[PDB]
């Protein structure tokens, strides 16, 4: 049932006019991980400093969630073990040894100074991203701070700490009875996969490169257990895959769910790793072909929360979380980067594009039929049917933001 | 037979061996009696014991507990079978511009950490020189110095502070902020203009470099082309190509009975000014290559244009044209035969 | 008590972690072949030390001498000759030396004497 | 080029030693060679470089290391 | 010398299969097995003590078992336990001491790992100095116990999935309990 | 040639220290330009393995003999966090000392431990040893694994069988050039559709072709990998398939027998078999 | 192998054309000194001509040696998004094409065989039997060993059509 079609212009669909709310939380650039580190929070402040010389703060509206109580990170993760990131420092290191080897914490995710300050940005940040889509207030929720999908109940994995995901979707799931999460980054995410595993009320869409890739799981055949059987969708995709090829897999899949389990609400994350050129993930998906994976599933019109997961590449992230926020504002931006803060690391056309890679797409239409098959077998079968709580208070950043950003410097 | 085995496992099993024959299995289906139309597990997840899912999560509300799954669990180290993991391989230039991106990154954590300490120190500055000097001997900082992260302004002045006295410092900054305010803001916005004036002279060297390098990053597969373009076009892979559909339609007429057809490889050729162009192309090698005799030159520009317009239609007068005009942007002509070229005796005449 | 330390943290090794910490009959008796192989090099006069093993040895002395050198292939070759030679010559005087203490096999006690009588210490 | 001088093999050694004359070769030997051969280098190279240094050349010709070679008093012939 | 016991094949094939659960599988045994070293000796010198007549015999049984038992409490610590398990063991002796109660292996620990002291007793006489004639009264009267046990290998050693059953005599260990005890 | 921060309170800071900026940063120095900018320019005693486990770790050494134990190998185990005070020994060297200085002759220190327990007398002496050695990771007798020949004991004394694929050579995997990476056959590698030692073409069992493409169109080349038990060539298509797996273990192809069988009885809710092992 | 390779680049060359061409130079990077100089000082780029007539002017330079071999490649890398990596090897293909073309008149065994190919193609008017003839008489000047090729032309469609034949 796979059909391959030439990729197209994105287009804008006038029918959909979201109004977006953006969540930017000034410090979360100030944080890194380590000397040689993959994972750099400067993308998110890159990724916004584009964001307001483009004028989208003209239609978005800037929020800055308040941070994560201690309470809160633990309705997902065990007392232990955020009690854990509370005091770890790199010099308390010595300290804690049977936890740092119990606790995956400092090897390859590091103890970076700190630690639970940025996490707190994380969770609070797509948390109450939830809590504005439930009472209504935007459609839209775009935290890319956040999106840390790779962490466990009790362990930290692939350079992510908080699962804030799961804390953003219960946080959904007190409204909306079904949730959908759909996963574009190109690890498998195993973080939400393995949390949502047993109940129905979540399905978890992710497309990832399998073949003994980082973290190895999320093979065709994992479909969940107990009641959430068949709500469990992984399409294990192979090395290479492009503009053209991805958009015929992805949207007959997600047109799919969305009919046999309709989803109340979606969380879509935007993982950067998918795009050409990144050190750690192995596609060939240009800007325009994983900017309209957004664009597919914001055309259905229920609400959505954009967070941003993992990025490596900060000069091809930074442009496709900007472009894809400009589509979810009914706008297609230009080609043209505007003067920004940032502005040496585009080259070397200093233009808005990603560009996608010579390297060989192996995908082939033979093998992409039957995992396409064998997940629409399975989806017939899923048809439709100091705590504070709803955290709302969201700060109403752009007066302090606006001088940020936005130059005229000559 | 043996009862270890369900009939439908049988089916299935049986499915691979003889899935082809199609009138076979159809009638292998039929005899067992197969009627068509949990314990899929999967393979990455296993089952913890009931005891191991009791440690406590304090802010777990009711609802929590129905959605959230604490039973199954699945890890890399057992997902990778304990045998790690294959990380995809990088050009030598595409680990250029990740070299540079972490030199551009070390650089811009430092400054922009810098700068957001300055603005916080700054507006605490104007505070002072507002207050009276008795107020100033009560002015303590709260932790955080009132900003809404505690942690940023204590990596940046333990930077530059000479790292252990920096302690002390944010003590007196907060103790006694009246005298150390004014002299940290001082060394911070001075340690500023040195740190930016380095990344200037680090921005040419960062720019030129990623343009060397950069669209040979992305080139993958025209790195490699060089080498294995020699590899694989040869008279052995050119031979073993065509050779394999031709057992293919032979096979399948083993096993699938595909009838032996003519025409194994198929071209076509729709433009035709290409052939004046690979000509063109073929001519100026000749001409230039200094191995080929210059008498025996001239039989090489006339093999190819005669063979081609020979088995492609292509009238020769046209040919000459294509040539002639190429010479242009750098006296008879009786019948030369192709079968003239082939014999050296009769090309003389 | 004195515990040492465990060098790497995690029960993974990184192998499976990205970002990986670890992961990015007819028989001569002894002695008789001795001798066919002295007289068939004594004989000779190819070079003995591997060229390409030899070349990549000089460039790393050369680094904290200067940087950036680039050799004469020539050059390469006019050590060879050289540090062959002075090792055929060491191991004479070695020779000597075990002939001396009355053993056969030389050792490094006769190699340090061979060169400090030398004086070439 | 982090080891360069493990490259200098063992057969390597053996080889040398059985044109010097020797029979039977102790183990310790194949390691010790190594550390004679380094430190005739260092020196044959911090002079060969000088000359070099000296004429503002970049490449240390053969006529260098004859010339380094002729002051170690192990004169060589056959390049200038 | 070297002593050689005769394991049937059947018991030598679970301590392998045991040997891959713990190394390979990484899973480990419920420790407070359902039938453990105790009652499993119990019933066995329960059954033999019937069905021997000579009372010299009874003696010679019942000080096996005893002795068994005794030999068990002292082993278990040293070398009856893979380097996965060890952990396992050490949060037993840490709740021995909050109930107050000194742990005891033979009353928790199941048939496998006495079937591991089993197969280690040879090595373990070798070591020693002990007289000939008691060294085939042991490895008689075991090889007397081993053929026992196959008599009874269906009950005592079951082959169920632990994803499954939850009754197995294996349980999966967490990606924290395998981090602690391996790293 | 030689001959040739305290502040008054009140008043104001002493300057800390004068920063000495010598960062070695991944540039060079951050304060310090960039340096020739030559190319990037166009123009110009106690042993390290526990004596239990053979393997490495966090080690609490024995102070008085060169033997060092993992924190959960001594027995009893010991916490991290909480050690006993002062000195430690081995139980082997507390042994020793326990002996010497104290009823030294070991025979009347075990000739009383017989006597002491005489219903034990057969294990009497067994249980005296025990209280000698040291704690020791269970490892199988050799003529227990050695009576199946497939088993073989692994590098770190793991079970492992006829089915995990030997290791690959760490070379293999870190070092090839870039056109050709041994671990993924992803760049167009021709010679996988052939048989190496016989030169016919490995066809497929699925579909019964090889599909070695033209190299002016290698988009027609479909991927194809051989058991390692069959060694019958099959498609990454036909199984579907989503890699070669040359790491983690032996790939069993489809068409080869079951090993281990889960019966759902349909009325325990399962009954297992497993075929015998190889004696 | 040389005519798949170039119509290729004729096929995207009106597409090509067109992008280079239209393609701009953002204004915060030109006054400031920041696009890369150097191909448009060497001439590299193709700004003023279409962009197949423009790569064949390039590769006569690259057989003329005229063009480093990097400077080459680098220059079909911006003009084409990468896409026509396959001309990096033109100057070789070329070599090969013309050194087999030099076996014909050589090897005058191969020369008799298009010796009697010149005289079918010339034939309007071919019997069924005629072709056997001529597939007889060619398979007599080679070795019993050596598998004859039957290349088929179709005017009308300009289709070629290799048949690999091992008969007796
Ligand atoms: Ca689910
Ligand atoms: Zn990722």
């Amino acid at each position: 049932v796979y059909e391959a079609t030439p990729f197209d212009p994105i287009t804008v669909k006038p029918s959909d006019k979201r109004r977006v709310a953006y969540f930017y939380d000034a410090d979360v650039g100030n944080y890194a991980y380590g000397a040689g580190h993959p994972m750099k929070p400067h993308r998110i402040r890159m990724a916004h400093s584009l964001i307001m010389n483009y004028g989208l703060y003209k239609k978005m509206e800037i929020y800055r969630a308040k941070p994560a109580t201690k309470q809160e990170m633990c309705q997902f993760h065990t007392d232990e073990y955020i009690d854990f990131l509370s005091r770890v420092t790199p010099d308390n290191l010595e300290m804690f040894k049977r936890e740092s080897v119990k606790f995956n914490v400092g090897d390859d995710c590091p103890v970076f100074d700190g630690l639970y300050e940025y996490c707190s940005i994380s969770g609070g940040g797509s948390m109450e991203g939830a809590a504005r889509l439930n009472r209504g207030k935007c459609d839209v929720a775009v935290n890319y701070a956040g999106g840390l999908h790779h962490a466990k109940k009790s362990e930290a994995s692939g350079f992510c700490y908080l699962n804030d995901i799961v804390l953003g979707i219960i946080e959904l799931l007190r409204y909306h009875p079904r949730v959908l999460y759909i996963d574009i980054d190109v690890h498998h995410g195993d973080g939400v996969e393995e949390a949502f595993y047993t109940t129905d009320r979540v399905m978890t869409c992710s497309f990832h490169k399998y073949g003994e890739f980082f973290p190895g799981t999320g093979e065709l055949r994992d479909i969940g257990v107990g009641a959430g059987k068949n709500y469990a969708v992984n399409v294990p995709l192979r090395d290479g895959i492009d503009d053209a090829t991805y958009r015929s897999v992805f949207e007959p899949v997600i047109k799919k769910i969305m009919e046999w389990y309709q989803p109340s609400a979606v969380v879509l994350q935007c993982g950067g790793d998918s795009l050409s050129g990144d050190r750690l993930g192995c596609f060939n998906l240009s800007m325009e072909g994983h900017a309209n994976c957004v664009n597919y599933v914001k055309s259905f019109g229920i609400p959505m929360m954009v967070v941003g997961g993992g990025g490596y590449t900060m000069r091809n992230v930074a442009r496709t979380w900007c472009f894809e926020t400009g589509l979810l504002n009914n706008v297609v931006l230009d080609k043209d980067l505007p003067y920004n803060e940032y502005y040496e690391y585009y080259g070397p056309d200093y233009k808005l594009s990603v560009r996608p890679s010579n390297m060989f797409n192996v995908n082939t239409p033979e093998y992409l039929d039957k995992v396409m098959t064998n997940i629409f077998a399975n989806l017939e079968n899923t048809k439709y049917a100091a705590e504070d709580l709803g955290d709302v208070e969201e700060d109403s950043a752009e007066a302090k933001d606006t001088k940020g950003g936005s130059q005229y410097a000559r | 037979s043996q009862d270890i085995l369900d009939l439908d496992d049988l089916v299935e099993k049986v499915d691979f061996y003889l899935g082809s024959n199609k009138e076979l299995f159809t009638w292998f289906k039929n005899f067992v009696g197969y009627q068509e139309k949990c314990e899929a597990f999967g393979p990455s997840y296993k089952r913890l014991p009931k005891s191991d899912t009791f440690m406590p999560c304090s802010g777990r509300d009711d609802m929590c507990w129905e959605v959230l799954n604490d039973e199954w669990v699945g890890h890399p180290v057992w997902a990778s079978e304990d045998s790690g993991f294959i990380a995809h391989r990088k050009n030598q230039y595409e680990e250029t511009l990740f070299k540079i991106e972490e030199e551009r990154h070390e650089y811009d954590f430092y400054i922009e950490s810098n700068l957001r300490t300055i603005q916080c120190l700054e507006t605490i500055v104007n505070k002072i020189e507002n207050m009276t000097e008795n107020e100033k001997a009560n002015f303590k900082l709260p932790p955080g110095l009132g900003h809404t992260s505690m942690t940023i302004y204590k990596k940046v002045i333990r930077k530059v502070y000479d790292k252990e006295r920096g302690f002390e410092i944010i003590d007196a900054l907060h103790e006694h902020p009246a005298v150390t305010a004014p002299v940290v803001l001082k060394r911070l916005k001075q340690k500023d203009e040195e740190w930016r004036r380095a990344q200037r002279e680090w921005n040419k060297v960062w720019r030129e470099l990623e343009q060397k390098v950069f669209f040979k990053s992305l080139d993958h597969l025209g790195l490699t082309f060089k080498q294995a373009d020699k590899k694989l076009l040869t008279t052995k892979q050119l031979i073993s190509e065509i050779s394999s559909i031709k057992v293919d339609q032979t096979n399948k007429k083993i096993h699938w009975l595909t009838p032996k057809p003519k025409s194994q490889l198929d071209f076509d050729f729709p433009d035709k000014n290409i052939f004046y162009d690979i000509l063109c192309l073929a001519d100026t090698f000749i001409t230039h290559t200094t191995a080929y005799s210059n008498p025996d030159k001239e039989r090489l520009k006339d093999l190819l244009k005669y063979f081609i317009s020979l088995f492609f239609s292509i009238s020769f007068e046209k040919i000459e044209e294509s040539l002639y005009s190429h010479k242009q942007n750098v006296p008879y002509q009786q019948e030369m035969s192709l079968l003239d070229i082939l014999h050296r005796s009769r090309y003389q005449k | 008590a004195r515990t040492k330390q465990t060098a790497r943290k995690s029960t993974g090794g990184k192998a499976p972690r990205k970002q990986l910490a670890t992961k990015a009959p007819h028989r001569y008796r002894p002695g008789t072949v001795a001798l066919r192989e002295i007289r068939r090099y004594q004989k000779s006069t190819e070079l003995l030390i591997r060229k390409l093993p030899f070349q990549r040895l000089v460039r790393e002395i050369a680094q904290d001498f200067k940087t950036d050198l680039r050799f004469q292939s020539s050059a390469v070759m006019a050590l060879q000759e050289a540090s062959e030679a002075y090792l055929v010559a060491l191991f004479e005087d070695t020779n000597l030396a075990a002939i001396h203490a009355k053993r056969v096999t030389i050792m490094p006690k006769d190699i340090q004497l061979a060169r400090r009588i030398r004086g070439e210490r | 080029l982090r080891d360069n001088i493990q490259g200098i093999t063992k057969p390597a050694i053996r080889r040398l030693a059985r044109r010097g004359g020797v029979k039977r070769i102790s183990g310790l030997i194949y390691e010790e060679t190594r550390g004679v051969l380094k430190v005739f280098l260092e020196n044959v190279i911090r002079d060969a470089v000088t000359y070099t240094e000296h004429a503002k050349r970049k490449t240390v010709t053969a006529m260098d290391v004859v010339y380094a070679l002729k002051r170690q008093g192990r004169t060589l012939y056959g390049f200038g | 010398p070297k002593i050689s016991l005769q394991i049937p094949i059947k018991l030598k094939s679970v301590l392998v299969d045991d040997w891959e659960y713990v190394t390979k599988d990484k899973k480990i045994c419920r420790l407070p097995a359902d039938v453990t070293v105790e009652m499993v000796l119990n019933k066995y010198e329960h059954e033999v003590s019937q069905e021997l007549e000579s009372p010299g015999s009874q003696s010679q049984l019942s000080e096996y078992c005893a002795g068994l038992k005794l030999y068990f409490d002292k082993c278990l610590g040293n070398m009856l336990l893979y380097r996965l398990e060890r952990l396992q063991y050490d949060e037993l002796l840490k709740k021995s001491s909050k109930d107050q109660k000194p742990l005891v292996p033979i009353r928790i620990y199941g048939a496998i790992h006495l079937l591991r002291l089993i197969s280690v007793l040879p090595e373990l006489i070798s070591s020693t100095t002990m007289d000939l004639q008691s060294c085939q009264l042991l490895i008689k009267q075991t090889e007397d116990f081993l053929v026992w046990l196959l008599m009874h290998v269906d009950e005592y050693f079951n082959d169920k999935d632990p994803n499954r059953s939850d009754d197995a005599l294996y349980v999966n260990t967490s990606s924290q309990y395998e981090g602690v005890a391996l790293g | 040639k030689n001959e040739h921060l305290e502040k008054d309170s009140k008043g104001n800071i002493i300057k800390l220290n004068e920063p000495s900026t010598i960062s070695e940063d991944s540039k060079v120095s951050v304060t310090g330009l960039p340096l020739n900018k030559g190319p990037s320019e166009k123009i110009k005693e106690n042993e390290d393995f526990c004596s239990a486990c053979n393997q490495s770790g966090s080690f609490l050494c024995c102070d008085t003999c060169p033997k060092s134990f993992h924190f959960l190998c001594l027995d009893p185990p010991i916490d991290p966090n909480n050690l006993p005070k002062g000195d430690w020994h081995c139980n082997e060297c507390k042994f020793k000392i326990f002996i010497n200085n104290s009823m030294a002759t070991l025979k009347k220190i075990e000739s009383n431990f017989i006597k002491q327990n005489n219903n034990v007398k057969i294990f009497a002496k067994l249980l005296f040893n025990i209280d000698s050695h040291n704690p020791k990771q269970f490892q199988l007798p050799n003529y227990i694994k050695e009576t199946f020949p497939a088993v073989k004991t692994g590098s770190r004394g793991q079970y492992s069988d006829e089915n995990d694929k030997i290791p690959l050579t760490d070379r293999q995997l870190f070092n090839t050039s870039y056109g050709q990476s041994i671990t993924k056959l992803d760049s167009y590698n021709p010679d996988t559709h052939i048989d190496s030692n016989s030169g016919k073409f490995l066809i497929c069992y699925k579909c019964n072709q090889t599909r070695l493409g033209s190299w002016s169109h290698p988009e027609n080349s479909r991927l194809i990998m051989t058991c390692d038990y069959c060694q019958t060539p099959w498609h990454l298509d036909c199984v579907p398939r989503a890699s070669f797996k040359n790491l983690g273990s032996k790939w069993k192809c489809p068409l080869h027998s079951p090993t281990k069988v889960y019966k759902k009885i349909h009325h325990v809710n399962y009954k297992v078999w497993k075929k015998q092992r190889l004696i | 192998t040389i005519y798949e390779r170039l119509l290729e680049i004729k096929q995207m060359n009106e597409r090509v054309t067109k992008e280079i061409n239209t393609r701009s130079t953002v204004t915060f990077a030109k006054d400031l000194d920041l696009l890369s100089s150097q191909l448009s000082e060497m001439g590299l780029d193709f700004v003023g001509e279409d962009a197949y007539k423009q790569v064949l002017r390039l590769s006569r330079r690259l057989i003329n040696g005229d063009l480093e071999h990097q400077w080459f490649e680098e220059s079909l890398r911006q003009a084409y998004n990468n896409k026509a990596f396959k001309l990096y090897t033109i100057d070789k293909v070329t070599q090969s094409l013309v050194k087999h073309a030099h076996t014909l008149m050589t090897d005058a065994k191969t020369a008799e065989i298009m010796a009697l190919f010149v005289k079918d193609r010339n034939a309007s008017t071919t019997s069924a039997k005629d072709q056997i003839i001529y597939r007889l008489q060619v398979r007599s000047h080679m070795s019993n060993t050596e598998n004859m090729f039957r290349i088929e032309f179709d005017k009308r469609t300009l289709h070629v059509s290799i048949q690999y034949i091992a008969l007796d």
